[PDB]
Order: C-alpha cells, then sequence, then structure tokens
C-alpha cells in the first residue's frame, strides 16, 4: 500500500547538472557546491568593504 | 590533530584581518 | 597453539568453477554433516519496469509450489521427508533460492534446486491464489514502519529510477500483472552468466561442478552489442521524505549519503568508521558505558530506542547513514549527536578509536561466517558482487591498512559537504528541517 | 621515621580541629565538605541511616548558622570520633573517574 | 582434527576443548542456575543476575568490563533456561585471555553493589516488556507455571511485583549457593584444553551443594487463561512428557516430529505434518499450528501449540487433539516414522553445524551426563526408537493429565472438560 | 583579613606625599597584597586540607 | 507490533536441548526456543 | 491555573524570581549589599538624570 | 601522530610506468614544469646579458 508511492516529477525544479535520471551526481555536483558557496564568498567579501 | 592545521589557517585569517581591517 | 593471522590464511579456499553457458560452480568444504547448497540468482528488482515491478518477488512466491516433473506439493513433500530446509530470498538486485541438507542428500538436493529454477509450474488457480496472499503481505508491511522507512529512503534518493522501486512492488502491478509477464521475466533474467551454483560444506568441488544440471543457458550475445548496460548508473538525489502520523508511537528516522558501488577500497573503510558509531538497543547491557557516544549519550540521555549504522551497497549506487527510532520529543537531539559523529570523524578521528573499530569489523566479519547457510550466501553472492573472488583472508590485510588518517579521509568524501537523503514517519514533528540537516555535514559550530 | 613529629601532629591537628568553629555547630569533618561532582556521586551512594544523618546535621547546623547561636559545650563533635564515613565513597567516585580519565588517553 | 576432551575434576566440574582451524575463539561457562531455583521469595533473581552482567566486580569495573570487551570487539552473552544459565564469551584468538579474565570476574567476583543494583532494577521492565511481546513468551511462561506447581513453574522474567525488590543480599545468596563447582562446566570451541584446564583449575574451584534454592520436580494439570482484543488466539496443551535424555523422552521426540510443524519450506505449506493436514482440514483458511515438545531433567511437555481466530479456537484445538487420539488409537504406518526420524536426524545435525550450536549442545551435555556424546552415537538412540513406541508415548499424552495456556478472546477456546 | 588591612594600608598612601617614607611603604604592601592574593593564602589552603587530614 | 493476518503464522516452540531460551547479552538480545 | 496573577502574565512570572524564590535560611548581613548595590544604582541614575536636566 | 608511510610505499610501488619524480601526482607535474621553465628561460636570459655584455 505504500509501494504504490512515487516522488514526483522535479525536473522543472532541478537543474542541467543533474537532471540524468541515469548518469552519476558525484562528478556533477561538485562545482554545483562551489557555485552556491561562490555566491556566499562574494556577498561576504563585498559586505565586507 | 586537525586542529594544528585549522588553528593554523584561523590564525592566518586574524592576522590578515587584523593587517588589512586595521 | 595457533594465532589468528595464521588461521585466517589456513582457511580453506573456495573453488570457482564454470559450466558451458556461464553456469558458476562455487564452494568450500570441511567434510561436516550437513550442506547448503544454492543458486544464487542476480536479476532483482531493479530490472523490473514500472509494470513488473513486484514481478520477481511474485516468482518466489511460485519457486516452490510445483515443476512440471514435480506437481501440486511435490517439491516439499520430497524436501520434507529429506529433512532438508529450502529458503528463497529477494533484494532489489538479487533473488536467491537455497536448500539447507544432510551432505549425502545432494543427490537429490542439486536435482531439485535445479528443477525449481528452471521448471514452474504455474497455474492460473496458483497465480489467483498467489495475488490474493501478496496483497495480503503488502497490507502487513505497512505495519513496519523499519519497512516502510527504508523503501521510503530508497524512493527519495533514487526518486526517478528503477532502482527505487519496492522490491515487493506496486500494490496494483500485483492485481494487474499479466501471466505471460511472469515468463518474460524469468525467461530474460534467470539465463547464466547471472547465476551461480554455491554451496559450502562437505562435499567436493569436482563433484558439484559435475553434478550441475547443464539443461539451459545464456541465449544471449558474444560481442559488444550486449554491453548496453544493464546496469545503468541510478542519478544520486539528496531529497527528504516526510511522512507525518502523530497516531504512531515511535519515530522511525533514517538519514543517508550516497556511497560507492560494492568493490572500492574506501568501502571497508566506510565499515571500520561505522565499526565506532555502532548500533544500539533499549537492551544492550553496557548502556552508559558503551564507547560510541551515541550510545553513550542515548543510553544516558534515554534519547533513543534503537540505532544502526549502515552501509548499503549497490553497482551503481550506495546508500550510507544510520537510523534511528525516538520518541517525538527527541528527533533532533538524536540528529544533532548523529550527524556530529560523522563530521567528528572526518576531521578528529584518533588512531586509538579507529583501531578498536577496526577490530569490531573483523569479528563482525569472522562470525558472521559461521554455519553452513552463511557460507553458502557468501559464496553466491560474492561472486555476482565483487565478482569470482573470495576477499575473506585478503579482509584482514586490507582491514589492516587501517589507519585514523585513512578513515578520517573516506570518510569525507562522503559524509562532508554531501546533501543527506532523510526520510521519516512522525511523529516527524520535530524532525530537523532539510537545510539544518544539510548544514550539519559542514563544521562551523555546534 | 616518624615517631615524635608525626606522633606530635596530632597535637596540631587536635588544636586546629576545634579552633575551625564547624566543630562547635554540631557538624563533622565529611559534611564541611565542598558539594562538588565527585562529592555528589558519593553523597548519592550513602545509605538512608548515614545520608538522612547528614540531612539533619547540616539541617541543625544552618539552624544555628541563621541564629547565631553555638551548640552546648556538652554536645559538641569531639576530635577522636571523626567518622569519615563520606571517605569510603569519596575515594572509589574518584578512583572510578582516574581510571575512565587515564584509559582515555590512548 | 582434534576432538573435543571432557575432563571431570574433583570438584566435579567438567570442561571440553577443541583448537578448531578457523579464526574464532569462544568460551562459555555454563552455571547449573536455572529458574527452576527460586522460591516464591526468591523469584526473579536469576533473571535480574542475568541482565547484572556488566556491573563492576571485584577485579574489573562496570566501565573497563565493557570498555574492554569493545576494545576489542568481543561478546558475552548470558543465556539461561528454566535449568540452566551458559555465561558465552566469544573474541578473537588472540584475545581470549583479555576475555577470560573478564568472564571469571564476572562470575565468580560479582561484586553487588546497592546503587548500581538499584539503577539496574528498571531494566528488568524494559527487558519483560520487549519479551512479553511476542504471544509464545506468555503463553509458554504461563503454560509451565500451570503444569508445574513448584520449581519448573518459575517463569524466567521477574514478576511484575518484585522489580525493584531485587536485593543485592539476594544477587550475592544467589550466585553463592548455585554458580558452584559441582554445577559448572568450561566449554572452548577454540582454547586449548592443557591451558583451559590450569584456568580452571585457579579459578573455579568453590563449594555449594544443589537444592539451597528448594531443588525438586513435580507435575500438576491446570489451566492458565489471558483474555485479550486481539483476534487471535494462542493456547498449549501438554501432558507430561518424558523426561531428559531417556528412552521415553527420545520416543516423544519422534512422535514430535510425525506432527510437529515448523514449516521446512519458505511460504511453503507441510505435506508431512499430520497435525496441520487435519487441523486444515476441518478447519478455516488462516491457521497456523505446531507439536510442542519440551524436555527437562525431572520432567517434560509434550503436546501441541495452536494459533486460531476468535471462533476457531475450538475447532482447530480439539482438531489437533483428535489426530493425536489417532495415534494413540495405534493408527500410524511405518513409513511416517522413518521420514519423521530423518526429519529429526537431519535438524539435530543441522543444530550442531554451527560454532555457537556446537557450543551449547557440547555444555548442555556436561550438565546433564557428564561427558560429550558424540553425534553418531546420538543418531543410533533416536533410531533406536519403534514404530510402536511412538505410538505409546503418544498414548500416553491422550491418557495423560492435561494442562492448557491460552491467550485472546477466549469464547471458543475448550477448557478442560471440553476436550 | 590582612589583605583588607592591606588594602586600607594602601588607600592611606593614595593620599600621600610620593616620598620615601610612603614609597617604602607602599611598595611593601604592593607585595603583601599580591603574596596574599597569589602564593599565601593558596599555601594555607592546602595546610588547613592537610591538618584536617582531608 | 507487526500483523499476522496470513497464512504466513509459523511460530510454535520444540528445539532439541535448548526449550524457550531467553538470551540478555551486552550488544544484542533475544527470545528464542 | 487560573487567575493565579503570578503565572498568568508570563512576565508578571519572571518576577517571582524575588516573591517565591528559594533563599538560603542562615546568611550573614553581608548579602544585603546586592539589593542594596541595585538601590544605588537606580538611585545614581534617577539623580544623573536630573543633574543631566540642568549640566 | 600519524604514521602513514605504509600509505605511500604503496602509492609509489604502484606499477604506473610512472618515474620516481612523477609516480606522486599532479603537483609533482606542475613542479617539474616550473623548475624547467625557469631554468630555460633564465638560461636564456643569461645568455641575452652575456651577448649584450660582450659589447663596449
Ligand atoms: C553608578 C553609575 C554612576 C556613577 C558611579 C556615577 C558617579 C558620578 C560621579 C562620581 C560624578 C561626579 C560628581 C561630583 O563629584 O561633582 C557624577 C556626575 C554626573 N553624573 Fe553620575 N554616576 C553614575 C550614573 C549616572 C547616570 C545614569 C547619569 C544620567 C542619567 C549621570 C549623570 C551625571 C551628571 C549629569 C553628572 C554631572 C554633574 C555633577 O557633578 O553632578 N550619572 N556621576
Amino acid at each position: 500500500s505504500h509501494t504504490d508511492i512515487k516522488v514526483p516529477d522535479f525536473s522543472d525544479y532541478r537543474r542541467p547538472e543533474v537532471l540524468d535520471s541515469t548518469k552519476s551526481s558525484k562528478e556533477s555536483s561538485e562545482a554545483r557546491k562551489g557555485f552556491s558557496y561562490l555566491v556566499t564568498a562574494t556577498t561576504t567579501v563585498g559586505v565586507a568593504y | 590533530r586537525n586542529w594544528v592545521p585549522t588553528a593554523q589557517l584561523w590564525g592566518a585569517v586574524g592576522a590578515v584581518g587584523l593587517v588589512s581591517a586595521t | 597453539t595457533a594465532t589468528y593471522a595464521q588461521a585466517l590464511q589456513s582457511v580453506p579456499e573456495t573453488q570457482v568453477s564454470q559450466l558451458d553457458n556461464g553456469l558458476r560452480v562455487a564452494s568450500e568444504q570441511s567434510s561436516q554433516p550437513t550442506c547448503t547448497v544454492g543458486v544464487w540468482i542476480d536479476a532483482g528488482s531493479r530490472y523490473e519496469s514500472e509494470k513488473n515491478n513486484g514481478a520477481g518477488y511474485f516468482v518466489e512466491h511460485l519457486a516452490f509450489k510445483g515443476t512440471k516433473n514435480r506437481p501440486g506439493n511435490a517439491l516439499e513433500k520430497e524436501v520434507e521427508s529429506m529433512g532438508a530446509h529450502l529458503n528463497a530470498y529477494s533484494t532489489r538486485e538479487h533473488t536467491a533460492y537455497y536448500i539447507k541438507a544432510l551432505s549425502k542428500d545432494l543427490p537429490k538436493a542439486v536435482e531439485l534446486l535445479a528443477d525449481i529454477v528452471q521448471n514452474c509450474s504455474l497455474e492460473d488457480s496458483q497465480i489467483e491464489k498467489e495475488r490474493d496472499v501478496i496483497l495480503q503481505e503488502l497490507q502487513e508491511n505497512d505495519t513496519s514502519m523499519r519497512d516502510v522507512v527504508f523503501n521510503y529512503l530508497h524512493a527519495t534518493a533514487f526518486q526517478g529510477t528503477p532502482l527505487a522501486q519496492s522490491v515487493e512492488g506496486p500494490s496494483e502491478n500485483v492485481r494487474k500483472l499479466s501471466r505471460a509477464d511472469l515468463t518474460e521475466y524469468l525467461s530474460r533474467h534467470y539465463k547464466a552468466p547471472r547465476m551461480v551454483l554455491a554451496a559450502a560444506g562437505g562435499l567436493e568441488h569436482r563433484q558439484l561442478l559435475d553434478l550441475a544440471q547443464k539443461h539451459f543457458s545464456g541465449l544471449s550475445g558474444t560481442y559488444d552489442e550486449d554491453a548496453v548496460p544493464t546496469l545503468s548508473p541510478c542519478r544520486f538525489t539528496g531529497s527528504q521524505i516526510c511522512h507525518r502520523e502523530d497516531g504512531l508511537p515511535l519515530a522511525h528516522v533514517a538519514i543517508a549519503v550516497e556511497g560507492p558501488g560494492w568493490a572500492h577500497p574506501d568501502n571497508v573503510a566506510l565499515q571500520v568508521a561505522n565499526a565506532i558509531i555502532g548500533h544500539y538497543d533499549c537492551t544492550y547491557g553496557g548502556g552508559a558505558h558503551l564507547s560510541s557516544p551515541l550510545a553513550s549519550i542515548a543510553a544516558t540521555n534515554k534519547l533513543c530506542q534503537s540505532f544502526q549504522t549502515f552501509n548499503i551497497c549497490y553497482a551503481d549506487t550506495g546508500l550510507l547513514g544510520a537510523h534511528f527510532v525516538c520518541d517525538h520529543m527527541s528527533i533532533d537531539d538524536m540528529m544533532f549527536v548523529l550527524q556530529g559523529q560523522w563530521m567528528r570523524l572526518c576531521t578528529s578521528a584518533t588512531e586509538s578509536e579507529v583501531l578498536r573499530g577496526k577490530n569490531l569489523l573483523r569479528n563482525a566479519l569472522v562470525s558472521h561466517l559461521d554455519g553452513t547457510t552463511p557460507v553458502c550466501e557468501d559464496i553466491g553472492r560474492s561472486l555476482l558482487t565483487y565478482g569470482r573472488r573470495i576477499p575473506l583472508a585478503e579482509w584482514e590485510s586490507r582491514i589492516a591498512e587501517v589507519d585514523a588518517r585513512v578513515v578520517r579521509e573516506v570518510c569525507s568524501k562522503y559524509f562532508y559537504d554531501q546533501c543527506p537523503a532523510v526520510a521519516g514517519f512522525g511523529p516527524i514533528e520535530q524532525l530537523p528541517d532539510y537545510n539544518r540537516i544539510r548544514s550539519g555535514m559542514f563544521w562551523l559550530r555546534f | 621515621a616518624v615517631s615524635a613529629s608525626s606522633r606530635w601532629l596530632e597535637g596540631i591537628r587536635k588544636w586546629y580541629y576545634n579552633a575551625a568553629g564547624f566543630n562547635k555547630l554540631g557538624l563533622m569533618r565529611d559534611d564541611t565538605i565542598h558539594e562538588n561532582d565527585d562529592v555528589k556521586e558519593a553523597i548519592r551512594r550513602l545509605p538512608e541511616n548515614l545520608y538522612d544523618d547528614r540531612v539533619f546535621r547540616i539541617k541543625r547546623a544552618l539552624d544555628l548558622s541563621m541564629r547565631q547561636q553555638i551548640l552546648p559545650k556538652e554536645q559538641w563533635t569531639k576530635y577522636e570520633e571523626d567518622k569519615s564515613y563520606l571517605e569510603p565513597y569519596l575515594k572509589e567516585v574518584i578512583r572510578e573517574r582516574k581510571e575512565r580519565e587515564e584509559w582515555a588517553k590512548k | 582434527p582434534q576432538d573435543l576432551e571432557f575432563t571431570r575434576l574433583p570438584n566435579g566440574l567438567v570442561i571440553a576443548s577443541l583448537e578448531n582451524y578457523a579464526p574464532a575463539s569462544r568460551i562459555g561457562l555454563f552455571i547449573k542456575a536455572g529458574s527452576r531455583y527460586e522460591n516464591s521469595n526468591n523469584l526473579g533473581t536469576s533473571h535480574l543476575l542475568r541482565l547484572a552482567s556488566s556491573l563492576t566486580t571485584k577485579g574489573a569495573s562496570s566501565f573497563k568490563i565493557t570498555r574492554g570487551i569493545e576494545a576489542v570487539g568481543g561478546k558475552l552473552s548470558v543465556t539461561s533456561t528454566r535449568e540452566n544459565m551458559a555465561y558465552t564469551v566469544e573474541c578473537l584468538r588472540d584475545d581470549v585471555d583479555i576475555l577470560m579474565e573478564f568472564l571469571l570476574n564476572v562470575t565468580t567476583a560479582p561484586e553487588f553493589r546497592r546503587w548500581e543494583v538499584a539503577a539496574l532494577q528498571p531494566q528488568l521492565r524494559i527487558d519483560k516488556a520487549v519479551a512479553l511481546q511476542n504471544p509464545q513468551a506468555h503463553v509458554i511462561e504461563n503454560l509451565h507455571a500451570a503444569a508445574y506447581r513448584n520449581a519448573l513453574a518459575n517463569s524466567l522474567y521477574c514478576p511484575d511485583y518484585r522489580i525493584g525488590k531485587v536485593t543485592p543480599v539476594e544477587l550475592h545468596d544467589y550466585v553463592q549457593n548455585h554458580f558452584t563447582s559441582a554445577r559448572m562446566a568450561l566449554i572452548g570451541l577454540g582454547v586449548s584444553h592443557p591451558v583451559l584446564k590450569q584456568v580452571a583449575e585457579q579459578f573455579l574451584n568453590i563449594r555449594g551443594g544443589l537444592g539451597l534454592s528448594g531443588a525438586k520436580a513435580k507435575y500438576h494439570g491446570g489451566e492458565i487463561r489471558e483474555q485479550n482484543g486481539d483476534s487471535l488466539v494462542h493456547a498449549a496443551l501438554v501432558a507430561e512428557s518424558a523426561a531428559i535424555g531417556s528412552a521415553e523422552a527420545n520416543a516423544f521426540s519422534v512422535l514430535q516430529h510425525v506432527l510437529g510443524a515448523g514449516p521446512h519450506v519458505k511460504r511453503g505449506s507441510n505435506a508431512t505434518s499430520s497435525l496441520y493436514q487435519a487441523v486444515a482440514k476441518g478447519v478455516h483458511q488462516p491457521f497456523d499450528v505446531s507439536a510442542f515438545n519440551a524436555s527437562y531433567s525431572d520432567s517434560g511437555l509434550f503436546g501441541f501449540y495452536t494459533i486460531s481466530q476468535a471462533a476457531s479456537a475450538g475447532d482447530v484445538i480439539k482438531a489437533a487433539y483428535n489426530q493425536v487420539k489417532t495415534i494413540a488409537q495405534g493408527n500410524l504406518s511405518n513409513p511416517d516414522v522413518q521420514a519423521a526420524k530423518n526429519k529429526l536426524k537431519a535438524g539435530y545435525l543441522m543444530s550442531v553445524e554451527s560454532s555457537e550450536g556446537f557450543l551449547d549442545e557440547v555444555g548442555s551435555q556436561a550438565l546433564a551426563a557428564g561427558s560429550y556424546t558424540p553425534p553418531s552415537t546420538v543418531l543410533q538412540q533416536i533410531d533406536a526408537v519403534a514404530d510402536a513406541d511412538v505410538i505409546n508415548a503418544a498414548k500416553k499424552f491422550v491418557s495423560g493429565r492435561k494442562s492448557m495456556a491460552a491467550s485472546g478472546n477466549l469464547g471458543h477456546t475448550p477448557f478442560i472438560d471440553e476436550l | 583579613w590582612a589583605l583588607v588591612a592591606d588594602l586600607l594600608t594602601l588607600t592611606w598612601i593614595g593620599g600621600q606625599p610620593v616620598e620615601h617614607p610612603y614609597i617604602t611603604i607602599g611598595q611593601l604592601a604592593s607585595v603583601l597584597y599580591f603574596l596574599l592574593i597569589l602564593v599565601l593564602m593558596p599555601t594555607a589552603g592546602t595546610i588547613e586540607n592537610k591538618l584536617l587530614k582531608w | 507490533k507487526r500483523s499476522v493476518l496470513c497464512r504466513e503464522s509459523l511460530r510454535g516452540q520444540a528445539a532439541g536441548r535448548p526449550l524457550v531460551a531467553s538470551v540478555s547479552l551486552n550488544v544484542p538480545a533475544s527470545v528464542r526456543y | 491555573m487560573t487567575n493565579i496573577r503570578k503565572s498568568h502574565p508570563l512576565m508578571k512570572i519572571v518576577n517571582n524570581a524575588f516573591i517565591d524564590l528559594p533563599a538560603p535560611s542562615n546568611i550573614s548581613s553581608w548579602w544585603n549589599f546586592g539589593s542594596l548595590l541595585g538601590i544605588c544604582l537606580i538611585l545614581q541614575i534617577l539623580t544623573g538624570l536630573f543633574l543631566a536636566m540642568h549640566y | 601522530f600519524e604514521n602513514r608511510v605504509a600509505e605511500k610505499q604503496k602509492l609509489f610501488q604502484e606499477d604506473n610506468g610512472l618515474p620516481v619524480h612523477l609516480k606522486g601526482g599532479a603537483t609533482d607535474n606542475i613542479l617539474y614544469r616550473v623548475t624547467m621553465t625557469l631554468c630555460l628561460g633564465g638560461t636564456l636570459y643569461s645568455l641575452y646579458c652575456l651577448g649584450w655584455a660582450s659589447f663596449p
């Protein structure tokens, strides 16, 4: 009964790098964290000014 | 352990902070 | 006198052998009374399409209820009167049927097994009788939080993949499932090379090999055209699935970070890591003095009921984490300690701590192998998993290379800055917000 | 080699014991202890008799302190009666913890 | 390579050893204290004793004990039954010595401290609660207290009213009287006998006769019925089996198996099980049933166990009886006894096909007999059972004082006069 | 008590011409204060503990 | 609590030497037959 | 509770550190300096604000 | 402290057909090229200076 569960289509909300139903996210997502953390480091660097 | 290398980059940050900021 | 190492090297090596079709033969000898012969087929749940999602699992209910040679209850009667036991287990990657039996019973043992795999007399009556049963099993599996939650984990860390489906399969695929469909399933996936015929105990390899009824083979390609991976990677997704039911007395939480395939140097070092965190229950006799913090804290502060760390190992995917059951009001505190134990591990492991876990590993990995059934499953599964090696004596070596810095660097790949897979079956009202569990995997403070 | 010296400390000891006023309050040495984490656990380890005793003693004592009254000369704690009843309990608690600490070196 | 090696000392404690090939060694001191050794005033004491294995003792503090075994990855199991109390101890070849010294403190040097024993107390409830989750345990327990009067009628779990009342002199006394030399049997699965003995000799020499608890046996038919709200109902019907390691007993065992329904096939139904067939035919779709067989030193219990739904309780219960009456009327063909036998034989061998199994089997034998009977011999004995013999035994259940225990909605559960 | 009275002594110096008489006094009071706080008391503590057999 | 609705029930007690043997171990814990 | 002024307002509960609090029996006169300490802080302030009303 | 010479022994004994001065990774390679570059350039620069100083 708890097997007819499906997680909903996230394809609209995810992104290029990790949209590949059949391939690895490990060798994709290395950067994806960089780019988000990049944004942080910049803000915190301008604000510092 | 990892504390030296982490204490050494925390070291550096303070230093560069002061130096610059001050 | 004799010393651990020594013993290790002295252990009966496993003989891997092949039939013409790819039937794999393995066996570990001891010249002992009882024997556990088994056929470890490796076409699981992950090959199923949305419809036949529960196909395989359905076959398993029919495996033991008739062969064209051995009709209605001819299989059981046969096994029974021998005193042999017959078990069928199915995984998301591996189906397996085995027999436990007096060593002198190989003759009619191996015949039976073989028979079972190939000929399965399946009438409309048996199909409609199994349906009802399955539908009733499903209902009963909804009665198990731990099973409900671990499925969820998979579905959410595998959202959008074949691998995320229940091995039990979809409710209504059981209803719908065409009788023709079990055939194609079997026919397409039971063809060795997939299969392995393994066994342990008092038998002579020589005779196993020979005994193998060479009746049907792998009807597949001789070239790369086959090489299109049926084992295609399954996209890794860090999401959570939160199913809150305040009606329930406790809370189950399974939190995971994706991991290595079956074979990898990092994959033993992980284990040594979880040796450290450990596993804990209301009834552990050590409680407050147990050497793993989550346990001690738990034991001490009545933090949780039971908690276990796991390493789920698939060819292209892996689920890593722990799982804790805890009152409605303690979900966050146990989350905190756990994640806390992870981070501490990839930055502050101490040689002492990693050396204790190390040794735990050895034991866990020797003691499992006690008994005939055990050995057989290691040999069978070991062959589709890790290929045709039996890393048993190597282990101690590999386990030996373990260093506090090795453990630290390997743990940091997988846990640190990585995005969790969390699912719970509430009282999850107090379950940490996904971003909170996220920031739990890096160290600013806490 | 302590025969004269260490058989005379008892003389300063004795002096000192009655010097510190707690003698007069009806209290004993063990009840004057700084209640810290080890004492605490020892404390908890006390039998009903020992332990309820330490509660009345301190009750009677803080009562006196509140009223600035000393107990009668006849009812005072005599040095010769040094119930070091916490000592036994208190030692172990420490003993346990020293071990624990030590086991945690490496 | 080398077979076991028993040795009774002047004290009367047995000791065995098998230097095996493989990496894992396991000692296990089996002391002869079961639940049957407590009185009205001492009930629940073994239970607590069982749970208090990691407390401080004379040479090792609760902390060292636990942290120590952890250090090396060892396990310390403390298993008990109505008759015995196996204190198991697993670990790596190299670490037996560190481990053994642990087993010895735990067992010969326990120091039950008012404060430590006291914090345990609450554990008893937690343990009782988790084992009372399987109907089997409360029924099976209810059975033993109905069927006995005095000794084996004592249950393995502490009685609700006793829990916090378990006092430290109780624990100390129980150890002192029962955890003694004459009642002990060392057993090693990967240790040197020569070195084992030495140790045994140095640490296991304590005096204490039997029955300072109040030893003795007695059977009394009786019924314990526990009403519930659960759909399903479990009940046990059992008559004085034959005693332990005797022919009659053995016969029972074989008979047991002719009806005995412990599935040998996953998702599979028994064709062999008479009880199941007979029950089945007169019974509904969903139900399950099996032959129960218990054997102790001075008494046994044989009969069956049923799991039916509310309205079906009787039908199944009688059905099962009627069928076992059949065998007692004489109706039992040779072909089925031999199957049975082979079933049994196969089981006993698989029972001992594991270290843990073997170790239990061996110690077990050392407390009963005084030596190790090899498998083969074992196998011979079971074979000697006559096809008649079985019938005859069976004749005894039907014509032996009844004693039943059930749980659930008991509208439809036969009483003694009902069957 | 002495520290307190040393503290009083110091307060006195405060309103004193900074000349020999007061200098020499203050200097020994400033050492007394830090001794009382840093070294004397701490030792006294120990002693008392040892006389009580603690 | 695990639902016991179907044919699956297969619990009844009876072993060779051990009968109703309750384990309490420093790490694991259980109830067998 | 109902109409227990003190814990009704949450604010007024916070003031029950004065009224309901566990205070040792025995207690030299010395401890009154805490309270007086506050007294002085409040007096300086009222005083200050008036002086700084004409300074 | 650590003691992981065992990891490095393995890393350096690995039969990757690499010369010891490169057997250790990517940094070995950048270090190599930097060194080689500075040397050659320097050598070129020195020849220029000599040609320059040869003249009055
Ligand atoms: C405990 C805290 C304070 C202390 C120790 C303190 C102390 C002093 C002292 C010693 C003087 C010098 C008066 C003289 O000798 O002529 C002074 C002056 C003054 N203070 Fe305060 N004061 C405090 C708080 C305040 C506050 C809160 C205010 C304003 C709200 C304030 C406003 C003034 C003003 C305006 C003067 C100047 C006029 C005068 O000499 O009276 N002070 N204060």
